[PDB]
């Protein structure tokens, strides 16, 4: 797993160069972001909750996938789709923290299409609750947190794509 | 059901299935048609036994059906007496099965997770099904209505 | 894991084969040639760290790349680990010595070596050439050490070295 | 018929393959 | 940004403290060793800079603890030691000013000294217990660059937190995830057997294993071949390594089925001597374990919570396969 | 697994609905099939070994599966092979008592195939040997459970096929 | 074989083979020629020993051999003669490997299960290799059949 | 073969909906980003052979790859991978008109990794060559566009690794 | 189909040297032996119908194999089994020119048992009868040949197992 | 080799080496030792060879050394040079094989592709091989030297 700073510096020592400016640059902005993005990590542990009953209501309940036989009928299946979706904001919240997206394809992307294509899970119907889980947390964190878990909750979504 | 409880429990234990669980199976489908006639009541009442147990709720329970509350509204509240459908359909299941195995996996698994998730109180949702197990005893005889309590019963359970 | 004898076993058991003469004779070429083998790789076992670090030294000055930045032994702790493999390869063709067939070399090494290599991004082609620097001096120390065949303890770093190389046809 | 096999037979690619294999239609005119 | 201006006062001045290093070390001087001890010292000043930029001197740590052994030949581990202490000087003359600047360059510095100093650990020996498997040594140092496990251990007189912490530790090994947070689901006497004390933690995660929802959940899905497979994986922490393992706990799942393969895995030594009678079964990944070439893609598919999906056995057919 | 049982109401929850009396005609005819399967059941879980040791002599032995090189030689493949067949009929009794073929396609047929080709397994010798095995099976318990547990029996071919 | 054992269990050690284990095979190979001798003697004299020993089951255990027993007919008597013609043919393996396991891989690992759904007296098939191992034992040298009655003798017991 | 307006006109069709105002939204939010991306299109057209002859570079020359013995030695290797990026490079330009990484799937991941691991190519080298692929194509087509581009390459990566 | 100077050539050129002194000895041996392998490849094509029909009278025929329902019965199954007997003497000498068991491994071995065993043919069988034409071509070539033709008809009889 | 381009030939037809090909591969095995001895000529003054051929190449053909051409600079011009050498060591590798086989898979196929794709003139290369011939004509004698032509002129047949 790399975190921005691990990135930078792996880059710096393949080439062998010692940190030069532009990296310094890119560093840079990740420690000047740090309080914001520990501010809204604070802020999603607090909320997670409803953030996900929020992006339920909003996409998947009352709906088809929720209908006898839409592949969250069974209250087995809701639990684990709402435990998804916690895992999606969980890891979603790791990489916003770290500032790389490797945690969510070394954790959740390199198996996703493989367990919800064998289950049957809908795709379509996930990368819809994603998004909605998006705009929720955007408004719980603001703006500048919004965008940058925007970028993963993105992530995400593509890759489940 | 019966036959499936014994042969995942000896299947486990890579055995032939066992003299004694072989006569409980032979029970089973002797007691069969009692349990397909208690299912055949039950359906056939299912209108009247969740309108009534229904009412019997939001009665005992107003605050639950009141504002703010999560049958708030023609829209909610017609959603939950859908729920306690849903859970007379799955006792009827069960008593057809002559095991919980089907209603403790339809429902009954995760339900505090998805429920406390939806907001609902789940004490309320158990007050909700112990007043269908009470109009289905007033609808069942006896020794009928024993069994169908423990199947209601185990649902209740679940639910605290 | 087989011997020679028990090589020679397997297949005449697999056709249902008495032993036979010709079975006798390649058993006998075993049992002859197994006081030299036995030589040879005590050799390498006594040297077994030094043919290690020589040989080590000898494949980085050839390829330089490795040792540079962008190689993958260019800090120590890949060091370390290209140092075990180099371990790991003497250890097995010893092994394989003594046992004169490369059967062992190829369950225990060469099976999956290359999709493990693969995925760590060890580069393969210059962990042969390290096998054929380790070959070279394993048949220095052994002729040094007055063993006159030193076909045995070369096959099976050939061995080696044929299975994890490509085609290149 | 594994007589005819174009591993064996190389020739013989375009003996039908008989009652033992599919239908060949052809063309007539 | 205390780190960052660190760094670029490091760079700033790189040269005059590798030359004043070298000058202090310039014993014996006069060619090729020559390129290898400048560069080297180059190194060394690159990665304390990478280790201020880092959170950590992990870097520096783990990629200089066996270097003198390693480099004890050539040149002489003493003239490496001293010119450390000249870098250091330096380095600490730029940032004597301040404080803040100087305490942690001087303490990543002062780890560098220390870790060349300190004795070269020996590896990490994988003895296998049985004839089948075979040996393997990783070296120290990249175990200790690994990713580390929580080895989660059920010790006397926990705190309260902890005692059910590691109850969901178990959980999340031996079921592949947390039931108990998302279902619910659980097994609550053994839950408190264990807080209490009552049962082993071995004794917990046999009972765990056999209990119901391990056979509705790992053995009643699958093929035997492909519940023993995971079986190993949630209850030994690995994959099968050889033919000869396959074929004994096959022939074992055969005889007595879940119960009797679950008895075999935690009665195994390994399970043991890996995960005491404490501790809760963690995963031996790539870093955790050094790692065979005879099971590789099979291990690294197991370890994967993908894993459950395959229901064709990898590891026998690919066991059968090599043959 | 799923019984007769669980498939009827399985198959009903799916739509959503109360069992019907359609539904109930399926589950009535199960509950009379009853008696026959357990003591069809009964009869094979006493006769497994000597309904596994008639089958291999009728088909597997004396051929060119048990000469040297023919893959039932050696005494541990000719156990582990007569262990594969009692695998097979303990499973398709399992399947006779629950009524549903699921047992045999969750626990054997899936993978088997697989794993068959693999070890080299002659595949054709195990159809032959499980039609066998139906054949003594029919003897023992009688026509009318054999026209049962050649159902199963048939299934298990197909699956390795 | 003694070379197999010594790299099995250095490479479980993960060290090279040592100086201790390197002699005992150097024994081994050393005397290889013995070996190879008497194994030859058996395999060229096989004829004459399984025939004999044939004689003696069926005088020692003349049941086995009588109407109504595993052996009768004039064929299941020449498949009984074939095993011990099999087992005979694992005994020479292991004499030119120096070790049981090559025995004991093709044969002796389910031999329990095998005979028993043959339906085969085990104890009869002990006693044929004994009488192997008796008319083999006069085909070699004092000196040579002590090491050949080991590996007649590991049969026997796993036999049992 | 879905691009972003037939995969929303499909969700509305399974629903059996006519097309909902928030599907006209992301419909909207296709046609908008549509200048730039066709845009982009047409410059990785005329740059094509140049993307891969620099991603080469830039990544795999004078390396261990291409060194004797590395799997890019020989010349037909070096050939079918140069082969192998230029067919990433137009699927991830047809990914970038259609708005959707669902031809990639279909057209390029739906056996590769199991090919790859066959032939024995390098897994890891053949992700770095596409990251450097992404790199250059971001240069040759604008940052804007090569936010876009970007997320199908690293869709290939994690399909591909 | 690597032969002993083509994989002695491709392992100098995988490590990229010339051609060392130490490869230039082991082509000289495989020069030396070329004598006593063209010889016998030029006895073994002349005499080849009668190695088969010596092997075949020795092995399979008059016995059950041939005679009803043995699979080499029907009239289009004895030319096949003699057609496949032909396969494994040419390829085996394909082998002994070459010095190398390449072309058995790529052609010959590859799926042969899993065709075997899904046409029914007995494996043990085929191994005893290539057993014969392994001792008839000993007979034909010699010692000297025959001892190499032994090892490349035992390659088969192995992988064949 | 020419051994297997003999018998991959005949196993399209199915069979037995004719004796045509047998014939050949009796001639091409008795005049290897001339083979081996060639190649060690041309693998001793590699040096020289390459070192000769790129002079007069880059002399023929300046356009390849000055800017704007793939070679400019002594880092591409290195590796131009290597280039040429990897052409020397498969002509000796073909000398050796008897064939253009090695020739073919190793550095042939796919000339076209690579070199494109890395921006440099393949008729030049053509070219440099061209001189390589006539500095390796130097360095052997007649004999030998129309054989090794050969191998060089099948590089720069599919090169240009
Ligand atoms: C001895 C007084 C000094 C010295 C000289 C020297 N160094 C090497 C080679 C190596 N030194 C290292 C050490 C490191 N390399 C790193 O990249 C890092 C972290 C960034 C460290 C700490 C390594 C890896 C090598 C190369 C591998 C090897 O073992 O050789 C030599 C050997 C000759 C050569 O050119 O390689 C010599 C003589 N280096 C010192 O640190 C001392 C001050
Ligand atoms: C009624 C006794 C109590 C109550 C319930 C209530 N439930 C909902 C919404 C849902 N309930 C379910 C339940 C199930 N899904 C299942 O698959 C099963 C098992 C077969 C069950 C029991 C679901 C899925 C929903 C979501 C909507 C949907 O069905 O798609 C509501 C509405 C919640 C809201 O505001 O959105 C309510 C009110 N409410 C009470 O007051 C009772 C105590
Ligand atoms: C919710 C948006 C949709 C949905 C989901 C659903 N998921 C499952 C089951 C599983 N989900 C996963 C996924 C993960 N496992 C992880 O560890 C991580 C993070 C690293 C993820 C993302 C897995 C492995 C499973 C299966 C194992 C399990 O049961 O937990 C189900 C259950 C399906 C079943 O019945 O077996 C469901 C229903 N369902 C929907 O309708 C939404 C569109
Ligand atoms: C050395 C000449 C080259 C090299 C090697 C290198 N190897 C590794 C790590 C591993 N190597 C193995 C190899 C084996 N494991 C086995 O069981 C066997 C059978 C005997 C072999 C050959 C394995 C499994 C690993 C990974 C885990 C482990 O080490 O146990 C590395 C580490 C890679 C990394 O970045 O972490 C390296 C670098 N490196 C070179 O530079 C040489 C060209
Ligand atoms: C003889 C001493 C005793 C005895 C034996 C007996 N055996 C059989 C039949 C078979 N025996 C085997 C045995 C082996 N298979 C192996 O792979 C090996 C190791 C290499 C052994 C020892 C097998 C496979 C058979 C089955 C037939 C076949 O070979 O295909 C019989 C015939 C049984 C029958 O009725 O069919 C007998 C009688 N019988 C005695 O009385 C002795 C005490
Ligand atoms: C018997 C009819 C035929 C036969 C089979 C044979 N099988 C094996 C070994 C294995 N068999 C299995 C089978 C299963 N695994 C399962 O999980 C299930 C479903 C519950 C089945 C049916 C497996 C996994 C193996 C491999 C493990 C092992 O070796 O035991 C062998 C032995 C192979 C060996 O080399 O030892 C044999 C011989 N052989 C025949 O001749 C019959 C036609
Ligand atoms: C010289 C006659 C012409 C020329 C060449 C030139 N070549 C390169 C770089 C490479 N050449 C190759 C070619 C091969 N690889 C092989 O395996 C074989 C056969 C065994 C051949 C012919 C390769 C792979 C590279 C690049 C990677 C590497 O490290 O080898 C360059 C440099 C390209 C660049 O821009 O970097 C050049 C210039 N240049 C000329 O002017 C001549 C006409
Ligand atoms: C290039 C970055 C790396 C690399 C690759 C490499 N690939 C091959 C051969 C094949 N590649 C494919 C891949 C695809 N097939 C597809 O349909 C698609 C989607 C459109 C892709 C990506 C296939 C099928 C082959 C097989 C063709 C064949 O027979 O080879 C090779 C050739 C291997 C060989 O031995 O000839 C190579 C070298 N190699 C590298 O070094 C890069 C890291
Ligand atoms: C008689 C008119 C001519 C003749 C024939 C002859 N045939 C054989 C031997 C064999 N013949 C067959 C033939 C068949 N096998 C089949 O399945 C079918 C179709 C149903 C046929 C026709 C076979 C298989 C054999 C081999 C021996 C065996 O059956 O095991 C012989 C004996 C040859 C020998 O040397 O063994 C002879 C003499 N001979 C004549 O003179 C007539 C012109």
């Amino acid at each position: 797993m790399q975190d921005a700073i691990t990135a930078v510096i792996n880059a710096s020592d393949v080439q062998g160069k010692y940190l030069d400016t532009a990296a310094m640059e890119k560093l840079k902005a990740y420690f000047a972001t740090g309080e914001l993005r520990v501010r809204a990590a604070s802020v999603i542990s607090a909320n997670a909750a409803n953030i996900v009953k929020e992006a339920v209501a909003k996409s998947l309940l009352y709906s088809d996938i929720t209908r006898p036989g839409g592949n969250m009928y069974t209250t087995r299946r809701y639990a684990a789709c709402i435990r998804d979706l916690d895992y999606y904001l969980r890891y979603a919240t790791y990489a916003m923290l770290a500032g790389d997206p490797s945690i969510l394809d070394e954790r959740v992307l390199n198996g996703l299409k493989e367990t919800y294509n064998s289950l049957g899970v809908p795709i379509a119907a996930t990368v819809q609750a994603i998004q909605a889980m998006k705009e929720v947390t955007a408004s719980l964190v603001g703006a500048d947190a919004g965008k940058e878990m925007g970028i993963y909750f993105d992530y995400i979504c593509s890759g489940l794509s | 059901s019966v036959v499936t409880k014994s042969i995942v429990n000896a299947d486990a234990e890579a055995r032939y299935l066992s003299p004694g669980e072989l006569d409980r199976i032979k029970n089973f489908v002797s007691t069969g048609e009692r349990r397909l006639r208690i299912a055949q009541t039950l359906t056939e009442n299912r209108e009247r036994i969740v309108k009534q147990a229904g009412d019997q709720l939001f009665q005992k329970r107003p605050d639950v059906v009141s504002p703010g509350g999560n049958a708030y509204g023609e829209e909610m509240t017609a959603t939950c007496l859908r729920d306690l459908d849903y859970y007379l359909r799955l006792v009827t299941y069960g008593i057809v099965a002559g095991d919980v195995t089907p209603i403790e996996e339809i429902g009954l698994v995760g339900v505090r997770e998805m429920y406390n998730s939806l907001g609902t109180p789940i004490p309320a949702v158990a007050e909700g099904i112990r007043a269908m197990k009470n109009v289905a005893c007033s609808l069942l005889s006896a020794e009928d209505a024993a069994e169908a309590g423990s199947y209601f019963d185990f649902v209740i359970g679940a639910m605290q | 894991m087989r011997d020679a004898v028990t090589t020679l076993i397997k297949n005449y058991d697999s056709t249902g084969r008495y032993l036979d003469r010709d079975a006798v004779d390649r058993l006998r070429s075993y049992f002859n040639s197994g006081a030299a083998r036995v030589k040879a790789a005590a050799v390498i076992n006594a040297n077994a760290a030094a043919i290690v670090k020589e040989a080590a030294s000898a494949l980085f000055t050839e390829q330089p790349e490795l040792i540079q930045p962008g190689g993958n032994a260019y800090t120590t702790r890949r060091y370390a680990t290209c140092l075990r493999d180099m371990d790991y390869y003497l250890r097995y063709a010893s092994y394989a010595i003594v046992a004169g067939d490369v059967d062992v070399l190829n369950e225990r090494v060469l099976e999956g070596l290359r999709e493990t290599y693969n995925s760590l991004g060890v580069p393969i082609g210059p962990t042969v050439r390290g096998i054929q620097i380790m070959k070279e001096i394993v048949r220095d120390r052994v002729a040094a050490a007055g063993i006159e065949d030193t076909g045995i303890v070369e096959q099976p770093f050939d061995y080696m070295c044929r299975q994890l190389s490509e085609v290149n046809i | 018929p594994g007589i005819n096999n174009q591993v064996s037979n190389p020739g013989a690619r375009g003996l039908t393959p008989g009652t033992l294999g599919p239908k060949v239609f052809k063309l007539d005119q | 940004a205390k780190r960052l201006e660190i760094a670029t006062t490091l760079t700033r001045n790189a040269d005059i403290i590798v030359s004043r290093a070298a000058n202090r070390i310039f014993v014996g001087g006069s060619p090729a060793r020559m390129e290898k001890s400048l560069r080297d010292l180059d190194w060394f000043l690159r990665y304390t800079t990478y280790a201020i930029v880092a959170g950590d001197p992990n870097i520096l740590a783990v990629n200089t603890r066996g270097l003198r052994e390693i480099i004890e030949a050539a040149c002489s581990s003493d003239a490496t030691i001293a010119a450390l202490q000249e870098m250091r000087r330096a380095a600490l003359s730029y940032f004597e000013k301040d404080a803040e600047a100087k305490g942690i360059v001087e303490t990543y510095f002062d780890v560098l000294i220390n870790e060349f100093i300190a004795p070269a650990p020996s590896d990490k020996v994988r003895q296998r217990n049985s004839t089948d498997l075979q040996g393997l040594q990783l070296p120290q140092i990249y175990f200790n660059a690994a990713e580390r496990r929580p080895k989660f251990v059920m010790k006397p007189g926990l705190s309260a937190a902890e005692k059910n912490e590691v109850v969901k530790a178990a959980y999340r090994q031996i079921f592949e995830r947390d039931i108990s947070r998302a279902y619910g689901l659980g097994i609550s006497d053994l839950e408190s057997k264990v807080k209490n004390g009552s049962i082993s933690m071995k004794e917990f995660i046999r009972q765990l294993a056999k209990s119901p929802l391990y056979r509705k959940n790992f053995y009643e899905p699958y093929i035997n071949s492909r519940a023993l497979e995971l079986a190993f994986r949630h209850i030994l922490g690995r994959g099968p390594s050889s033919r000869e393992e396959v074929q004994t706990y096959f022939a074992i799942i055969s005889k007595g089925g879940l119960p009797a393969l679950v008895d075999a895995l935690v009665d195994s030594k390994e399970y043991s001597d890996y995960f005491g009678e404490e501790t809760v079964p963690y995963l031996r990944g790539l870093g955790q374990e050094a790692q065979e070439c005879r099971n590789w893609g099979a291990q690294q598919d197991l370890f994967k919570y993908s894993a459950p999906f395959r229901k064709v056995p990898q590891f026998i057919t690919t066991f059968a396969a090599q043959d």
